[PDB]
RNA sequence: CCGAGUGUUACAGCCCCCCCGGCAGCAGCACUCGCCGAAUCCCGGGGCCGAGGGAGCGAGACCCGUCGCCGCGCUCUCCC
RNA sequence: AGAACUGGCGCUGCGGGAUGAACCGAACGCCGGGUUAAGGCGCCCGAUGCCGACGCUCAUCAGACCCCAGAAAAGGUGUU
RNA sequence: GGUUGGCCUCGGAUAGCCGGUCCCCGCCGGGGGUCCGGUGCGGAGUGCCCUUCGUCCUGGGAAACGGGGCGCGGCCGGAA
C-alpha cells in the first residue's frame, strides 16, 4: 500500500524540428526543474501502464485488463532538467501528456 | 607455499620493481639446474578359452551427428558465476535498516544482517515487527537509509547460506494427463526448521532495538511516496 | 487535478506562454477573473491594434471567417488559440483542458487561485512605463457587459470579507488556545527539526 | 585495437617503462600526500598548542 | 549638555596613498586570481550502447587447445 | 543584355534561411551509441525554467538577424 | 484515464501584515493613536490528512464531544 514511483508524464520524442527520432522518448518528471539536480534520476526503470480488451499479466494473480512497456532513463536532457529515456519499445504517441511510472529500481544511493 | 612479497598498491601494479624484487627473493641461491594407464584385463570366466580379455575402456562413439560446429575460440578468462567477486554499496554495514522494493513486501523496513557468498543478503525485519522472514535480497533493489543500529556481535548462524535457500520440485510426468504436475497443489512445509533457525537470530534483534525508543513502530511501517514526498529532494 | 489560475495583475502573453505549455502537458488550467489582465503598452495603442484587428474580414461574406471575440475571456482564448497547434488532434485537445472565465464562477469561487510571478505587471515592466488593461479595452470594443461583470465582483468580495473575517477569528483561537502548557513534549521535537 | 592508457598491459605491451614511470610517480605523490598531512597537522596543531 | 545632520579651514588628535630597512610561511589558497598547464599525473566511482569473431611446433597429442605474445605472484635453499 | 577567374544548381538529396534551383553549413550503402557545423534556445517547436553581464531604447506607423523582400535628402530644447 | 485532498480576503509595490483601548455601525464590524513580526514561519518552497500493516494480552499520557449511517425529523445557507 502506497506509491512507490516518482511521477512522470511524458513529453514528446527526441527531435529536431522538421523530423523526429522515434528510437528514444523524453520526458517530464514531476519535481525536477533543473538539469544540475536530475543525477538521481538516471538509470531508474521506468514502464508505461496503460489498459487494453484482454487480460495478460505477469504474477500469480489471475489475468485483467492491464499491460506495460518498459524502458529505463538513457540521460539527461537540457537545462529544465527533463529526462530523455529509451524504452524497449517506441511510445504509441497516444500516451502524449499521459503519465508514465518512474520506479524506485536501479537505486545506487 | 609462502605469501605474496610483493605488496600491491594499484591492481596489478606492486610496489617492489623487478631488480629489488630480485634480492627479496634471493633468487642467486636458489637458481636451478636439476631434473596413458589406460586400463587392465578383466577375468576370462571361461572354458574352452583363455587369454583374460583386452584393455579397454571408454570406447568409440557408436553413432556420429552428420554435422558439427565448430569449436570455440577461448576468448579470454570469463569465469562463472559462483567465481567473480562480491561487491556491496559503501552506506551498508550490519544493522542497516534497509528498504525493500521489488517484492511481495514491497517497502517494509527491515534489519540488515549479512551479504553471503552469492552478491545477494540475507536480510529481515524481525518477525514480530514484520511479517518479513530471513529472506534474501537482492544489492540494487534495496534502498539504504542512515539510520543504524549495532548488531556488531550479533553471533549469525553457521548453515544459513544460498545452500540453505533454494527451490526444489521434481518432475514424474512428461504426458498429457489431467494433473499440473500434481504435486503444485502442496503447501510448503521446510517451515518446521526454518522456524527454529528464526527465533535463535530473531531473540536477539529485539532487544538491540529495545534501546532506541521510536523505532519498533518505524520497522512497523511502509514506506510510500505520497504527495510533498519527492526523491532527490528527500535525504534518506 | 485542477488547477485554478488567477487573472489580475499578469500580463497577456507572458501568461498564455505559461499556459500553452502546461496545457500540452495534460493538466487542466483554468484561468479565473480575467477581467483584470493587464497588457503592456499605452491604453491607446493597444486600442488600436485591436481596432484594426477589427478589420480583418474577408470581403465575400464575413460569417464565413475571422471570428472577432470581444468578451475578455475570449481575448485570452484566442491567444492560447494562436500558441497551440489546434490544427492537428494533438492541438484540439489542448482546447479541451483550458476554460478561461470572465470573472469568477460559482465553481471556482470557493478555491484557492493561483499566481505565477513569470507574467506579473509587478515584477515584469518597469515601473514609469504605461499598461493598459484587458478591462476596459474589452469594453471599449463590443463587449457590452462591463457593469454586470463588476457587479457580481463586490457581491463575491462581500461574502469573502465575511469569510477572511471568520477564518481568522477561529485563526485567533489557535494561536491563544496553543497557549496551554500541557502539550510541552511534542515541541522539542519540532523546534529541533523544523516547527 | 584496445586503447592504451585506459588498460594497463597495452601500455606495457607497447611501452615497458611506462609501467615503472607509474609506480615512481605514484610514490612521490603518496609520500608527497603524507609531507601534506603531517606538515599540515604540525601547523594546524601547533598554534592550536599555543592557545 | 547629549545625540544626529548641514556649511567650513584644517594634516592626525578615525584613516588612506607613495617611500627607506624587517620577520611569520606559505599554497595560483580563507571559490579572484579563476593564470597557463603536465614525461611538470595519476587514482577511484557512477550512466549509456554493444558483444562482432579448430589460436596445440608442443606431449605421437585422445571426454575437453583456459592457449599466443605481454606484465606477473609462489615453490623446487633457510631463519623468523 | 554581354564578357574574365573560381564555385555551384543543371545531374543533389540532407540540417538551416518560416516557404524557396543557385544562399550558409554539409555532399547520401542499411542502422545502434556519441559529438558538432551554419543555426538557434518565451509558446507553437527539440533547446536559457541560467537567481546571465554591462548599457541604449516609448514608437497615436515601435523594432527584430547575409543574399532577402517595401526607402533618401533635410530636420528634432526626444534622448544619450 | 488516473494512484490523497487545501473549503475562497481585498489589494499594495518608494511597502504591505498581525494583534489591539477609544469613537461610529441595526450586541457584534467601518475610523485614528498603540503593540508585534517582515526576504514574508499567522510562511500552498507551506499547510492538514497523513506512510493506520492487522489484531490480541497489557500499562501510562491524552479523552466526557462518542462515530460508522437505511438513520429519523426539523431548519436556513448558497443564483454568475
Amino acid at each position: 500500500s502506497g506509491r512507490l514511483w516518482s511521477k512522470a508524464i511524458f513529453a514528446g520524442y527526441k527531435r529536431g524540428l522538421r523530423n523526429q527520432r522515434e528510437h528514444t522518448a523524453l520526458l517530464k518528471i514531476e519535481g525536477v526543474y533543473a538539469r544540475d539536480e536530475t543525477e538521481f534520476y538516471l538509470g531508474k526503470r521506468c514502464a508505461y501502464v496503460y489498459k487494453a480488451k484482454n487480460n495478460t499479466v505477469t504474477p500469480g494473480g489471475k489475468p485483467n485488463k492491464t499491460r506495460v512497456i518498459w524502458g529505463k532513463v538513457t540521460r539527461a536532457h537540457g537545462n529544465s532538467g527533463m529526462v530523455r529515456a529509451k524504452f524497449r519499445s517506441n511510445l504509441p504517441a497516444k500516451a502524449i501528456g499521459h503519465r508514465i511510472r518512474v520506479m524506485l529500481y536501479p537505486s545506487r544511493i | 607455499p609462502h605469501c605474496s612479497r610483493n605488496p600491491v598498491l594499484v591492481r596489478g601494479i606492486g610496489r617492489y620493481s623487478r631488480s629489488a624484487m630480485y634480492s627479496r627473493k634471493a633468487m642467486y641461491k636458489r637458481k636451478y639446474s636439476a631434473a596413458v594407464l589406460a586400463t587392465v584385463t578383466k577375468p576370462v570366466g571361461g572354458d574352452k578359452n583363455g587369454g583374460t580379455r583386452v584393455v579397454k575402456l571408454r570406447k568409440m562413439p557408436r553413432y556420429y551427428p552428420t554435422e558439427d560446429v565448430p569449436r570455440k575460440l577461448l576468448s579470454h578468462g570469463k569465469k562463472p558465476f559462483s567465481q567473480h567477486v562480491r561487491k556491496l554499496r559503501a552506506s551498508i554495514t550490519p544493522g542497516t535498516i534497509l528498504i525493500i522494493l521489488t517484492g511481495r513486501h514491497r517497502g517494509k523496513r527491515v534489519v540488515f544482517l549479512k551479504q553471503l557468498a552469492s552478491g545477494l543478503l540475507l536480510v529481515t525485519g524481525p518477525l514480530v515487527l514484520n511479517r518479513v522472514p530471513l529472506r534474501r535480497t537482492h544489492q540494487k533493489f534495496v534502498i539504504a537509509t542512515s539510520t543504524k543500529i549495532d548488531i556488531s556481535n550479533v553471533k549469525i548462524p553457521k548453515h544459513l547460506t544460498d545452500a540453505y535457500f533454494k527451490k526444489k520440485k521434481l518432475r514424474k510426468p512428461r504426458h498429457q494427463e489431467g494433473e499440473i504436475f500434481d504435486t503444485e497443489k502442496e503447501k510448503y512445509e521446510i517451515t518446521e526448521q526454518r522456524k527454529i533457525d528464526q527465533k535463535a537470530v530473531d531473540s536477539q534483534i529485539l532487544p538491540k532495538i529495545k534501546a532506541i525508543p521510536q523505532l519498533q513502530g518505524y520497522l512497523r511501517s511502509v514506506f510510500a511516496l505520497t504527495n510533498g514526498i519527492y526523491p532527490h529532494k528527500l535525504v534518506f | 487535478q485542477v488547477l485554478v489560475l488567477d487573472g489580475r495583475g499578469h500580463l497577456l502573453g507572458r501568461l498564455a506562454a505559461i499556459v500553452a505549455k502546461q496545457v500540452l502537458l495534460g493538466r487542466k488550467v483554468v484561468v479565473v477573473r480575467c477581467e483584470g489582465i493587464n497588457i503592456s503598452g499605452n491604453f491607446y495603442r493597444n486600442k488600436l491594434k485591436y481596432l484594426a484587428f477589427l478589420r480583418k474580414r474577408m470581403n465575400t461574406n464575413p460569417s464565413r471567417g475571422p471570428y472577432h471575440f470581444r468578451a475578455p475571456s475570449r481575448i485570452f482564448w484566442r491567444t492560447v488559440r494562436g500558441m497551440l497547434p489546434h490544427k492537428t488532434k494533438r492541438g484540439q485537445a489542448a482546447l479541451d483542458r483550458l476554460k478561461v472565465f470572465d470573472g469568477i464562477p460559482p465553481p471556482y469561487d470557493k478555491k484557492k487561485r493561483m499566481v505565477v510571478p513569470a507574467a506579473l505587471k509587478v515584477v515584469r515592466l518597469k515601473p514609469t512605463r504605461k499598461f493598459a488593461y484587458l478591462g476596459r479595452l474589452a469594453h471599449e470594443v463590443g463587449w457590452k457587459y462591463q457593469a454586470v461583470t463588476a457587479t457580481l465582483e463586490e457581491k463575491r468580495k462581500e461574502k469573502a470579507k465575511i469569510h477572511y473575517r471568520k477564518k481568522k477569528q477561529l485563526m485567533r483561537l489557535r494561536k491563544q488556545a496553543e497557549k496551554n502548557v500541557e502539550k510541552k513534549i511534542d515541541k522539542y521535537t519540532e523546534v529541533l527539526k523544523t516547527h | 585495437k584496445k586503447n592504451p592508457l585506459k588498460n594497463l598491459r597495452i601500455m606495457l605491451k607497447l611501452n615497458p617503462y611506462a609501467k615503472t614511470m607509474r609506480r615512481n610517480t605514484i610514490l612521490r605523490q603518496a609520500r608527497n600526500h603524507k609531507l601534506r598531512v603531517d606538515k599540515a597537522a604540525a601547523a594546524a596543531a601547533a598554534l592550536q598548542a599555543k592557545s
